[PDB]
């Protein structure tokens, strides 16, 4: 299957630095479980969001719950089962940076992964143990569903 | 202090080598002092190059022009070979030093082997070799670039090929080329204590005038007057 | 299989090393070599033949260095530092914890180490590197009981309390003059941790209740809380709980919200205004938070004014209440409230507010007498000072043949307490670089700034001003400006003088030899002030 | 008083780091100090170089034939290169 | 070691062999043969407590203090009075001449004699006689010896002269026919960078009598060998 | 002056500046119609940036394709704030004002004259110096 | 809840309680601390107890029984910082008033009393002035 990360997050700010793009907003979110800071640019036009919304977030390698890849090829006719059917807002991108608070003599405790989804940026900071599933220059799927 | 911090490769602190290098290479470098001496020679000659650049560039400006971009080529090697800098690498520092020396031999501007020819060969590629040694010191190679051995060999070959392609081809009419490339900016020039500028100033330069329009001296002081307005 | 053969070979390897007889674990290794099936005679050769007496060699060499006349103390510190580096790179905190576990009081060698200061420095460094070591924690606790890193200083209440005692004793000893250079080293520690900040602020509030100079401790608490504020912290609610804010619920609500957001709002100002206009106010000491007054200065005197003309009188009323309304107390019983000066103070503040917010203002020459009579109120002078700071500090202010600097002259003339503030502005304006001003125009501007500095110096603030002048000399600025400054100082000076005045003013007076008040001062100070 | 052919000279500090006096402190870092430079309306370089408290290293002119008379041919080459670089870089344009 | 009443390995053997109390004797040896500063004695049991041998501490400070001795003789080389200099140097010389036989204290004597223009004759004689000492002594001793021993000076110039004649014969018979290069092409400075002449100038220093010895050697060689 | 002599011009440059904005989203049919004009297209439609609630591509996803081969470049958009690097946003731009192309793929930023114009260090310069004049010709034509 | 609070406050460098602590300390969680208060580390206990000062006064009043209970649990703990923050906070939830009765059972504060009351008594010559003294008029300043 492969789920590189999973949690539930709560929104705390929509555009704390002001509005810059009138269809996408830079949501700031926090995990009530692990304290992973999240700063994700989400299309608000197609998927409206509000302050204080709770939502399950999953960061996965594939979508087919079998470890089967598709090399980033669009394929609307694939009849295989889809994890993305369990979610509302489904994005695809590539992790492009993994920094940390490591020293020159000891490993990192906190890691910060920066990911791009066609320009829409996801900064996920948090504990290294949760984020060790991330590998730079790897394709990735974001899957979000609000929790009423 | 910062020069030593960023460019002196420390073989004394084991923990950095554990973090950055595979254990076999760490035991190799820590065991025998010969490789340690080689790295110290590298740092010594880089320090000498630093003093040389202080003589050459007293303005303290790092922007220069050179035949090849080494940082982006390192980046291309990283992405071609999918190098993950979050891992301890395998690159032997002495291999880096040896490869840099061999590539320095391979890049030739002045052919022939004699004292005058070798001196001219040193002088021609002096600045580029200094830049290459500063960039491709084993310190930064094993610390931040984290490049692999095969990728490093590819990088050396690519730098060799691109430098050899950058040589000025014989038969080129650099005269007319310089003339046209210097005449073109004159077409867009605003006509301006004050000093004359623009194409009248350019004409006064090239058409050497026994009477300049604004013959001026740029005088500098060195006593207290260098700091003191009153004595100035 | 039996490991006795491998242990035999390891014993042979260790015994064969040079001067291995000096190792103290040798007994066990000898046992490990004898029980397994070795001999007690081969080890005699493995140790003795490879013994060369390098201990004796270094002893003879130490006597050689001593023989040449070199002081043994520096070589002793050298070898001790070598031991320190060896232990630091060798250090293992679990061994230290084992020394703790075998007996809670360490064996008496460590007390002998404590008797010599270099090992105390070693333990400071080791605790800095490794705060999680109970032996080192007890050791630094003992040293405190007898340069603790801030993490290690704050790790124990006992350690932090002792270091805080010494710290604030040093602050009180060094007074206003050394306040600037003792504040950050200790306020970092106090602002390192909510627990540390809370404990220190609680103790400072305990201390400030004493009337024999506890207000100094209250100032130190004020500096520490504003240090927390600029470090991005919640120093508001702790301060409100530290006072009588609980007695007035809506007051503490409004003040906490305003300080958390860091700017005023008319909704809370309405509550505070309606509270204070009523004849049951909270104590005026309660609302005299310097951060709150700084918010008032930042709101009512910035370029603008971004203020409502209907709520304006409420802000000015609260400001004049905080500054001027005098409460009389007797044994924690509010005797009386004195609203005498609130009227005139509010009037002057409203006047100066209109003047600074007009910005059309060319009438400033006309309002100068009113400006000076309003400046006679100190809070008004502070407001004018901050307004002039924001005005002159803006780029491209200088297109005039100045006047605001005369206002700063009046401020320095009236109130001696605001002397450090004006200097802190002027030196800023003395180091700012100007592009569109001509270099000669910049020189004359700096000459005017030094004229204002001389005016400030005339009011008895001589020492820090001359210290900054000597600094920026030795540390940049042109010698001509410094020569001009000393000429202006020697213009109006007359004898007699003080020791510190010559200590600060004489050593600057030798780097130049250009001009008779000068030689008169040289003769006077040389004869009288060695 | 003063050297002939120089009817006016202006004193000022440089506002760009290129003209500021760049030294190397003990740290091995570049420090650009503000130093009083003078700009003249005429050229008698041999005369001004002989004057006391005139730095005979950085002092220079914008005239070319002066440098040919007093300094030498390679100095003329370098000064010509610097003048062309200045007048080309004046508008921000760059040439190899 | 025993010249200055210092206990050597033979003392250790006669205290070890024929002794039924190795533990007591070894403990008293380790205590009494420590470094004579009180502050270390508080730390030596702690120094050893980790299993760290005191060996490494001994070796490090051995290197450091011997280097400082070399630095201080280099400093006193041109400090103050020549009388004070040579007095202290002769004192250290006679002291460490007991330890010149040691492999680690011989460089101290080498440096001390390197800083002495003239030395007592017995020390020179031992340096010359013991081949290991002569091969391990600096030329500063050898100049004085040659100033009183022309035989070894001849013995030293002889192989250098042999090599010089070998290279002369090879260069005069260097098989390469060209107008540009020949035996007479090299400049005088090019021929004066030979190791033989530089070594001879170092071996003479600035003494006239050594120069006269080289002169007479050259007379003998040119005459008897008939070689210019 | 060791730079490209030509670049991207008036309508194309304004259009690409608007195109590489963060909030450009394109339907399926629009993306397919645009991929027709890409001469150097491999023929494989890449996976969209968003799949649910509807498959949408960003403009920068399309612009990654026209960028040839594998090149890397870092530029600053002409309206890049001069304090973003000093803040905690050095690699995640609030305004999408830091052009980062990696492995021949655009991942963040907005393009303008200081990243596609004639200036030295521009993207077309590196595209030349790596991928050769032919591939840079195709790059120019595909862009326009 | 204990592992949860450790995850949400176990950063040993965030010695100031981080912002949004008012949100982390809802009434249910407040009742859940005392079930496993002593199971947490010392710094976690510190940050958790200190977060009560950030809460609104109403919310401080609502669960003040649980706050007083947890403060007593801190008063009987082993860590010295936990003990003294408990000693200060023992009077806090009931009124918002800090407990300035720390002289008891404390050699440290008793030494503060001795040394620093002596110092304050001797340092009463040109005793320096608070910040707000600059704003005061002549009558209030003399008072």
């Amino acid at each position: 299957a492969g789920i590189l990360f999973e949690d539930i997050f709560d929104v705390k700010d929509i555009d704390p630095e002001g509005k810059k793009f009138d269809r996408v907003s830079r949501l700031h979110c926090e995990s009530e479980s692990f304290k992973m800071d999240l700063i994700l640019d989400v299309n608000i036009q197609i998927y409206p969001v509000d302050l204080g919304d709770k939502f399950r977030l999953v960061i996965a390698s594939t979508l087919y719950e079998d470890g089967t890849l598709d090399d980033g090829e669009y394929n609307p006719t694939d009849d295989r089962p889809s994890r993305a059917d369990q979610f509302e807002y489904v994005m695809y991108g590539k992790v492009y940076r993994i920094e940390g608070d490591e020293t020159s003599t000891e490993a990192a405790t906190r890691l910060s992964a920066y990911v791009s989804y066609g320009g829409l940026l996801m900064r996920l900071q948090g504990d290294a143990n949760n984020l060790h599933g991330f590998e730079v220059d790897s394709r990735v799927y974001l899957l979000m569903k609000k929790l009423a | 202090k910062a020069f030593e911090k960023k460019f002196r490769f420390d073989y004394t602190n084991e923990r950095a080598l554990r973090r950055t290098l595979q254990e076999d290479l760490v035991k190799d470098v820590l065991s025998n002092a010969h490789i340690q001496n080689e790295l110290e020679r590298e740092f010594e000659r880089m320090r000498e190059d630093r003093e040389v650049l202080r003589v050459i560039f007293p303005t303290g400006d790092s922007k220069v022009v050179l035949p090849c971009n080494l940082l982006r080529m390192i980046w291309n090697a990283q992405k071609i070979f999918h190098i993950n800098p979050r891992l301890p690498s395998d690159l032997h520092p002495i291999k880096v030093v040896e490869g840099v020396k061999e590539l320095s031999k391979k890049l030739v501007i002045v052919n022939g082997d004699d004292p005058l020819s070798r001196q001219a060969q040193e002088n021609a590629t002096l600045l580029f070799n200094i830049h290459l040694r500063s960039t491709l010191c084993s310190r930064r190679m094993a610390e931040e670039f984290r490049l692999s051995g095969e990728a490093f060999d590819w990088l050396l070959g690519e730098i060799e090929s691109k430098f050899n392609q950058a040589i000025a081809h014989p038969g080129e009419m650099v005269g007319a080329l310089a003339a046209q490339s210097l005449g073109e900016p004159a077409t867009q020039m605003t006509l301006n204590k004050n000093v004359t500028l623009g194409v009248p100033r350019l004409k006064e330069l090239i058409n050497i005038s026994k009477k300049p329009k604004t013959p001026s001296l740029t005088v500098f002081l060195l006593g207290q007057s260098a700091r003191d307005a009153e004595r100035a | 299989g039996e490991d006795d053969a491998e242990v035999q070979q390891e014993c042979l390897h260790k015994f064969s090393t040079r001067d291995y007889i000096m190792e103290p674990s040798i007994f066990n290794t000898l046992k490990r070599y004898f029980q397994a099936g070795g001999s007690p005679e081969n080890v005699i050769q493995l140790l003795s033949e490879n013994y060369t007496a390098v201990a004796q060699t270094v002893n003879l060499l130490a006597e050689w260095l001593i023989q040449t006349g070199v002081e043994p103390v520096q070589v002793q510190e050298t070898v001790e530092n070598h031991l320190k580096s060896l232990l630091i790179k060798h250090f293992d905190p679990r061994k230290a914890d084992s020394i703790f576990t075998e007996e809670g009081e360490t064996p008496a060698w460590l007390e002998q180490m404590i008797a010599h200061t270099t090992w105390r420095d070693l333990f400071y460094k080791l605790a800095e590197a490794h705060p999680d070591c109970l032996m080192l924690n007890f050791t630094v606790k003992l040293i405190s009981d007898a340069i603790t890193s801030v993490s290690t200083a704050c790790q124990q209440l006992e350690v932090f309390s002792r270091v805080l005692r010494t710290s604030l004793a040093t602050i009180l000893d060094g007074g206003e003059e050394n306040l600037e250079k003792n504040l950050p080293e200790f306020a970092k520690m106090v602002c390192h941790g909510e627990h540390t900040y809370l404990f220190a602020q609680a103790m400072m509030s305990v201390l400030a209740q004493e009337e024999q100079g506890g207000s100094a401790v209250r100032r130190i608490a004020q500096e520490v809380q504003r240090f927390a504020q600029e470090k991005g912290h919640d120093a508001s609610q702790i301060t409100l709980a530290l006072g009588t804010a609980a007695s007035y619920p809506r007051a503490c609500q409004a003040l906490g919200a305003m300080l958390s957001k860091g700017a005023l709002n008319p909704a809370d100002i309405t509550v505070l205004f309606k509270m204070f206009t009523s004849m049951d106010p909270p104590p005026v000491e309660l609302i005299r938070v310097p951060a709150f007054l700084d918010l008032f200065m930042q709101s009512l005197f910035k370029p603008g004014a971004r203020i409502n003309q209907d709520h304006k009188h409420k802000y000015i009323h609260i400001l004049a209440y905080a500054a001027s309304v005098v409460e009389t107390w007797k044994k924690n019983k509010r005797v009386s409230i004195n609203k005498d000066e609130l009227k005139s103070t509010s009037k002057a503040v409203e006047t100066v507010h209109n003047l600074c917010c007009n910005e059309n203002a060319s009438e400033l020459v006309a309002e100068l007498s009113t400006l000076y009579q309003c400046i006679r109120f100190p809070v008004v002078a502070m407001g004018v000072l901050k307004w002039v700071d924001w005005t002159v500090s803006e780029p491209r202010y200088f297109q005039l043949q100045p006047v605001h600097l005369a206002l700063l002259d009046e401020i320095s003339t009236c109130h001696q307490l605001l002397h450090p503030q004006v200097l802190q502005l002027l030196v800023k304006l003395f180091e700012t670089e100007h592009s569109q001003l001509d270099v000669m125009e910049q020189l004359e501007l700096k000459k005017t700034l030094l004229d204002r500095m001389v005016h400030l110096l005339s009011r008895g603030y001589v020492l820090p001003v001359v210290s900054y002048i000597r600094k920026c000399l030795e540390k940049d600025t042109d010698i001509s400006l410094i020569r001009y400054f000393v000429t202006e100082v020697l213009d109006v000076i007359a004898p007699p003088y003080t020791s510190d005045f010559v200590q600060l003013f004489l050593p600057i007076l030798e780097n130049d030899s250009i001009a008779d008040p000068v030689t008169e001062f040289i003769a006077h100070c040389k004869s009288n002030f060695i | 008083q003063g050297i002939e052919q120089i009817s006016k000279v202006y004193m000022h500090l440089p506002q760009t780091d290129n003209k500021k006096k760049i030294i190397i402190t003990e740290d091995g870092e570049f420090k650009a100090l503000q130093e009083w430079i003078l700009e003249t309306d005429g050229v008698s370089l041999m005369r001004v170089l002989s004057e006391k408290d005139v730095d005979p290293v950085r002092t220079t002119s914008n005239d070319i034939v002066e440098i040919f008379t007093v300094l030498g041919i390679e100095a003329v080459r370098k000064a010509l290169e610097r003048e062309l670089y200045h007048v080309i870089s004046f508008d921000g344009s760059y040439v190899n | 070691l025993q010249d200055l009443g210092v206990a050597n390995g033979e003392d250790l053997k006669e205290t070890l062999t024929n002794c039924t109390e190795p533990l007591k004797a070894i403990e008293q040896f380790q205590t009494e043969n420590g470094v004579l500063l009180p502050s270390l004695q508080s730390a030596l049991p702690f120094l050893d407590l980790h299993g760290t041998p005191r060996l490494e501490f001994h070796q490090s400070v051995f290197d450091e203090l011997r280097d400082k001795l070399l630095e201080r003789v280099s400093a006193i080389a041109s400090e103050g009075k020549a009388e004070e200099r040579y007095k202290k140097l002769e004192d250290l010389l006679e002291k460490s001449f007991s330890l010149v036989k040691m492999p680690s204290l011989q460089p101290v004597v080498m440096c001390v004699m390197k800083h002495l223009p003239k030395v007592p004759e017995k020390k020179l004689k031992l340096v010359m006689a013991d081949k290991e000492l002569y091969r391990a002594c600096a030329v500063e001793v050898k100049r004085q010896i040659w100033q009183d021993n022309q035989a070894l000076f001849g013995d030293e110039v002889s192989p250098l002269l042999k090599q010089y004649i070998l290279e002369k014969e090879s260069a005069l018979f260097s098989t390469e026919l060209s107008v540009l290069h020949n035996f007479f092409s090299p400049s005088p400075k090019t021929r004066r960078q030979g190791e033989v002449v530089q070594r001879l100038t170092r071996m003479v220093g600035k003494n006239v009598k050594l120069y006269d010895m080289v002169l007479q050697f050259l007379r003998t060689l040119f005459l008897r060998t008939r070689n210019v | 002056s060791n730079r490209p002599v030509m670049g991207i011009v008036q309508d194309t440059l304004t259009a690409v500046r608007k195109f590489t904005k963060r909030d450009v989203f394109l339907e399926r049919g629009e993306v397919m119609n645009l991929l027709m004009f890409l001469s150097t297209w491999d023929g494989k439609v890449p996976q969209p940036a968003i799949l649910k609630p509807r498959p949408l591509w960003t403009g920068k996803q399309i612009f990654s394709l026209i960028i040839p081969g594998h090149i890397n470049c870092i530029r600053t958009h002409s309206t890049h704030p001069d304090d973003e690097d000093s803040g905690p946003y050095k690699h995640i731009s609030p305004g999408d004002t830091k052009v980062v192309v990696e492995n021949g793929e655009l991942i963040m930023g907005i393009l303008c004259k200081k990243s596609l114009g004639t200036s030295a260090g521009s993207l077309v310069h590196i595209s030349y110096l790596e991928m050769g004049h032919d591939i840079t010709r195709l790059f120019y034509s595909n862009i326009q | 809840t204990g592992l949860w609070l450790h995850n949400k406050l176990g950063a040993t460098d965030e010695l100031w309680a981080p912002p949004s602590i008012a949100s982390l300390l809802t009434a249910a969680v407040i009742d859940n601390i005392r079930l496993c208060f002593h199971g947490l580390s010392s710094a976690v206990k510190l940050k958790l107890l200190l977060g009560t000062l950030h809460l609104p006064r109403r919310t401080v009043d609502e669960m003040k029984g649980a706050l007083m209970e947890i403060i007593q649990l801190a008063s009987l703990d082993s860590d010295p910082w936990v003990l003294m923050v408990a000693d200060i906070l023992k009077s806090f939830p009931d009124t918002g008033s800090l407990n300035l009765e720390l002289e008891e059972q404390n050699p440290n504060v008793q030494d503060i009393l001795g040394e620093l009351r002596e110092k304050v008594g001797e340092c009463e010559a040109s005793a320096m002035l608070p910040l707000e003294c600059q704003y005061l008029n002549k009558n209030a300043l003399t008072t």
